RNA sequence: UUAUCCAUUUAUAGGGAUGAAUU
RNA sequence: AAUAGAUCCGUAACUUCGGGAAAAGGAUUGGCUCUGAGGACAUUAAUGUUAACUCAGAACUGAAACGGACAAGGGGAAUCCGACUGUUUAAUUAAAACAUAGCAUUGUGAAAAGCCACAACUGGUAUUAACACAAUGUGAUUUCUGCCCAGUGCUUUG
RNA sequence: UUGAAAAAAGGAGGGAACGGCUUUGUGCUUUGCUACUCUUAAUACUUGUAUG
RNA sequence: UUAUAACAAACCUUGGAAUCAAUUUACUUGGAGAAGAGGUUCGUUGAACUCAAUUCAAAAA
RNA sequence: GAAAAGUGUUUAAAGGGGUCCCCGUCUCAAAAGGGAAACAGGUUGAUAUUCCUGUGCCAAUAGUAUUAUGAGUU
């Protein structure tokens, strides 16, 4: 199993025929984003906050 | 993973019987029956959770110590302080504006 | 994308159920889901608890009106009788 | 038209001339002896009403009752945002005063 | 069962005569490390010193009519 | 004008004093370090004289209409302040005075202001409004 | 035969209403000295669903006269009444929404809901979601008023019987199909179990005067007479016609 | 109207002009 | 029996414009070795420590095989019935029967009403009140529902 | 369709009642003196044997 | 009341917002007072945090 | 109602709370609803959150008198 996950891991075993899911099973797109706006919006608030953006640029973005 | 079962004599998944699986030293998983979480006590007024008052099960707020339940105002702990200044100023402006109609009047 | 063209509201009930039934349900749906202007506060907050009971999110004031609309013409009309006297 | 009236004082002051509008700055104002001249929309709840009316009498300054709604207070000056009750603590051209 | 930090809160708790037992354990740290149990009849107060004379000062402090378990 | 004049009676509307009517003393209306707020400086009255017949005995009497004050800066957005004012019928610098707010013996001082309130009460002149005012408990 | 479906009602068993979670019995005040020589304000303190009905109560608070304390009364609100309003209720009563007057001083034309038939009754009369009755005129004799209920009908009520002006809320209701079996379900699950009808002619005839026959038909004709006993007393009721209503 | 009948409530003031309210 | 999982393509009549639709019908799928895309933190724009699992692409590779077992729609063109989900003859009938929303009719304004129960009182509907309750019929939508009141029923005047 | 109740508990409003001991007169009033009112815990003693 | 910490809320003070802003996966919210700045509480949790102690050294009453 | 039974405030003089007033059918119905408080380890041929060791928790706890513990008032 280790060696499996380390040959996944690679890229390996993954791939069309190794696959039964649907593309939301195997990773939700509401998952993704989730994740892709967390992301955003937290990089965002960084910059509003060091002030190299101004709000309004921010609050458009 | 190690199994677990119920304990108490309630076998059942009540809201009263809900469990928190824990780690004994013996290294057993045991069930240990959660204590069900109380509702938040409300203003006399417009039903939102007071401050300073610990909320408890009616079992556990007789025991637990006159500060946790009570707050220092006037309507204390039953209604709010934004309901208490609402009330405050209705007494208030409310009895000047009677005072004022008298004057009318007379 | 605007995804229904002349369903909106009535895509949950799908195919079934006739399509005059699902106009008719259109209508009082969108009476049912409009926000309305609350009176007191002034926010058009005022959306629909129960049947005849409409919860402003604001003010916490419940106003009892119609079950699908907020002021159904009747009451209006009567409410408006009574101010003339 | 006096309604009409009213309106076009209120965008003067706007223009030129200093106010503020909500509760607490209004109460400020009026604390203050600052406030020349508060007006209250219709809709403005009652309790606050009658304490804005009580620190106006408390102040001598006049409490006029707006005819509209908070929104139209707010649509009234130059504000997005609902208002409820201004206070006026100085008039530039405009004659509302008296 | 509770812990105990102020040494003359400790005394006082000695001193007071529903403390019946003693408990003094010593243990390898990771030097001798000793923790003072007393057993009160509601509760059994606990005292951890990380310095072993202190602990035996107190020890020698403690009355002589309790009845002292030395665990290990 | 300037509303809250010293001698001015107010009502509490915040905190532990929350319904309790009062006089205020000094205002100060410069924010600081330490009071980041307009603040009123405050005598009140926690405990009214209650309720009192003509049948009952002297003494009992007396008991009866103690009044048990207290002393408290404000914020001045937490009073509602009144048309009653009692510049007149105290000698008001006399009731707070700024110093002893910071002082120990508070309580005492505390004490001496009921003790002053209560004479008041007991000689009223002619009537004032205002003490009559400041006499009655607040119901809500 | 057997005994029909309306016959097993009346036992009422199964039968009887869901009564578990109504809120209690909408009823006006009881008819004090306040309310029949002057006014007692009430506030209302929230508008609710009370499950069986299909018009929100009022829950209005009023303080005793009688004795220091405050009870509950619980109105049917009608349009417009809101929480924190203040309700009126007596004969030197003011003309609004919400208020609650004898029909006597209100003038025609006025709209008005849970009306007393007698006095005293704790109203009785246009309760129903969407519901009001209309004051047509009080007689120059005084004492009487001549209403119009909902249905159509005039009668004549005491002036001194009170009612509630304005319209009952939940108005339309009926407007909004039900679309589904199950909304239908949901509704009479509250009420009482009236639902499912299966129809007497597709019934065998131990149950319904309708049941049986090589073909689905009621085979006799289904206006029965008002003397019918109970189990013949099943079609159209002493139907004075039938067919598709013109008038 | 007194029999009878119905209703109403704690059998609670004889007839007319969105605070508190108790010893 | 064949079909089937996933990805990419393609998806007609008809339609209540929602569906039909997984329509139909195609292609790809292993293993290996790589490539690219997608975070967090913390130093001071560059440099660090570091994490999943997912996607996409390319080589080589095999007796052309790969959702390798397991698991997993046969589809289309029509017609009849019922609109539908639902329910049903426990142990021969699951349906086209029942139900259903919708439609229409009927009675009843009240504790001297309607409908029903009870030997009797009293009760149920009813903590109800015509947007209600009771009683029938028909059975979503669309489109209509013609003629006959002599026969039989019901009913109104006295 | 708006999704139990009650036992039980709590909070608030309200302001009933109000020190103790000694002496005098018919629980109440008058006169004189200053450790008092609570509060847990322990201990002792009578009252049926006062912890499950 | 495990002590604290952290966090979703709720509220307080200050502050005074249109070039609208804060903000959620979602929309929610704001002159009936937003953001920002500092606080209070409940609730999760149940030793997180230097949490507690100790080591000695420097500054206040 | 011949009773047996049938109904349960329909026209009752229907036990509690305070210092006479004020409340008010009784009773049963939940071993999954509501609810005072428990955990670990060990132990028996067979029981264990029930015994053992340890550690807690909950509810009572009458009067009178001392003691202490702290509050408050002078
Ligand atoms: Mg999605
Ligand atoms: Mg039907
Ligand atoms: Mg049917
Ligand atoms: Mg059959
Ligand atoms: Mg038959
Ligand atoms: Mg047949
Ligand atoms: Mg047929
Ligand atoms: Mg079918
Ligand atoms: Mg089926
Ligand atoms: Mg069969
Ligand atoms: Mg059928
Ligand atoms: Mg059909
Ligand atoms: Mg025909
Ligand atoms: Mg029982
Ligand atoms: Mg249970
Ligand atoms: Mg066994
Ligand atoms: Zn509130």
């Amino acid at each position: 199993v280790r060696l499996y996950k380390l040959a996944k891991r690679k890229g390996r075993h993954m791939g069309i025929g190794k696959r039964k899911g649907t593309k939301n099973a195997r990773t939700n797109q509401k998952t993704l984003w989730i994740k892709r706006q967390r992301v955003l919006r937290r990089l965002l608030k960084r910059l509003r906050d060091s002030k190299k953006v101004d709000r309004h640029l921010y609050h458009s973005f | 993973a190690q199994r677990v079962h119920y304990r108490r004599h309630n076998h059942y998944n009540t809201k009263s019987n809900k469990v928190r699986p824990v780690r004994t030293p013996g290294g057993k998983l045991t069930i240990h029956v959660v204590k069900k979480k109380a509702g938040k006590p409300k203003c006399a007024d417009c039903k939102t959770a007071i401050q300073g008052v610990k909320a408890l099960r009616p079992a556990d707020n007789y025991r637990a110590r006159r500060k946790n339940r009570t707050v220092a105002r006037a309507y204390g702990g039953s209604i709010c302080a934004r309901c208490i200044r609402e009330r405050i100023m209705r007494a208030f402006l409310f009895e000047e504006q009677k005072c004022v109609r008298q004057v009318l009047k007379e | 994308s605007r995804r229904t063209k002349k369903v909106g509201l009535t895509g949950k009930y799908g195919t079934r159920y006739g399509s005059s039934l699902r106009k008719q349900i259109k209508k009082i749906e969108l009476m049912q889901h409009a926000k309305y202007l609350c009176t007191f506060c002034g926010k058009t907050a005022t959306k629909r608890t129960c049947v005849g009971i409409w919860k402003c999110k604001k003010c916490k004031r419940k106003v009892c009106g119609g079950a699908w609309s907020l002021t159904t013409p009747a009451a209006v009309a009567a409410k408006s009788t009574i101010i003339r006297l | 038209s006096a309604g009409d009236n009213i309106n076009a004082k209120l965008q003067l002051v706007m223009k030129s001339g200093k106010y503020q509008f909500g509760r607490k700055s209004c109460l400020k104002a009026l604390r203050t002896g600052k406030g020349k001249l508060v007006i209250v929309s219709s809709n403005c709840p009652s309790i606050q009403r009658s304490v804005i009316e009580y620190y106006a009498m408390l102040s001598k300054c006049g409490v006029h009752d707006y005819h509209g709604d908070n929104n139209d207070l707010g649509t009234a000056c130059g504000k997005l945002f609902r208002i409820s009750c201004l206070v006026i603590t100085d008039v530039g051209d405009s004659d509302i005063i008296k | 069962p509770k812990q105990i930090t102020d040494i003359r809160k400790f005394l006082k708790i000695s001193r007071k005569p529903d403390t019946t037992a003693v408990i003094i354990m010593k243990k390898k740290s990771k030097t001798v490390i000793t923790k003072l149990k007393l057993r009160t009849k509601k509760y059994l107060y606990t005292m951890v010193f990380a310095d072993r004379k202190k602990a035996e000062r107190i020890e020698n402090s403690l009355l002589p009519s309790l009845k002292r378990i030395y665990y290990p | 004008g300037k509303l809250l004049k010293p001698g001015k009676v107010i009502i509490i509307l915040n905190g532990r004093r929350a319904g309790k009517k009062a006089v205020i003393v000094n205002t100060y209306e410069g924010q600081t370090r330490e009071r980041p707020y307009s603040y009123c400086l405050v005598a009140g009255i926690e405990k009214h004289p209650l309720k009192v017949n003509k049948s009952m005995t002297k003494k009992k009497i007396v008991k009866r209409s103690k009044v048990k004050a207290f002393i408290k800066c404000i914020n001045v957005n937490h009073i509602l302040p009144t048309r009653y004012q009692v510049a007149n019928d105290f000698d008001i610098k006399s009731l707070a005075s700024d110093d002893v707010l910071k002082s120990k013996n508070k309580k005492k001082e505390v004490k001496k202001l009921g003790k002053i309130f209560r004479d008041k009460f007991l000689e009223p002149v002619e009537v004032s409004k205002d003490i009559s005012f400041l006499h009655k408990k607040l119901y809500f | 035969g057997r005994v029909i479906r309306g016959q097993r009602k009346g036992r009422g068993s199964i039968f009887k209403s869901h009564n578990h979670h109504r809120k209690g019995a909408a009823k006006l005040r009881h008819l004090d000295y306040c309310e029949k020589k002057g006014y007692i304000k009430g506030l209302v303190k929230d508008i609710i669903h009370d499950p069986g009905r299909g018009a929100p109560l009022a829950k209005v608070i009023f303080k005793r006269t009688e004795k220091y304390g405050k009870k509950e009364e619980l109105i049917i609100a009608s349009e417009g009444m809101f929480t924190g309003q203040y309700i009126s209720c007596g004969t030197k009563a003011p003309l609004s929404v919400g208020n609650i007057l004898p029909i006597g001083k209100m003038p025609e034309g006025t709209l008005i809901c849970n009306l007393e038939h007698r006095t005293g009754n704790r109203g009785t009369l246009v309760k129903a979601s969407g519901c009001y009755a209309t004051v047509v005129g009080q007689s120059e004799d005084g004492k009487k008023t001549k209403v119009r209920l909902p249905s159509g009908a005039k009668k004549t009520i005491d002036a001194k019987a009170r009612a509630m002006v304005g319209v009952v809320g939940a108005g339309g209701r009926i407007d909004k199909p039900i679309l589904k079996a199950g909304v239908a379900h949901h509704k009479y699950r509250v009420k009482r179990n009236c639902w499912p009808k299966v129809r007497g002619v597709a019934m065998n005839p131990v149950e319904h005067p309708h049941g049986g026959g090589n073909h689905q038909h009621i085979g006799h004709p289904s206006t029965v007479s008002r003397s019918a006993p109970a189990g013949q007393k099943v079609g159209l009721i002493a139907a004075r016609r039938t067919g598709l209503l013109r008038g």
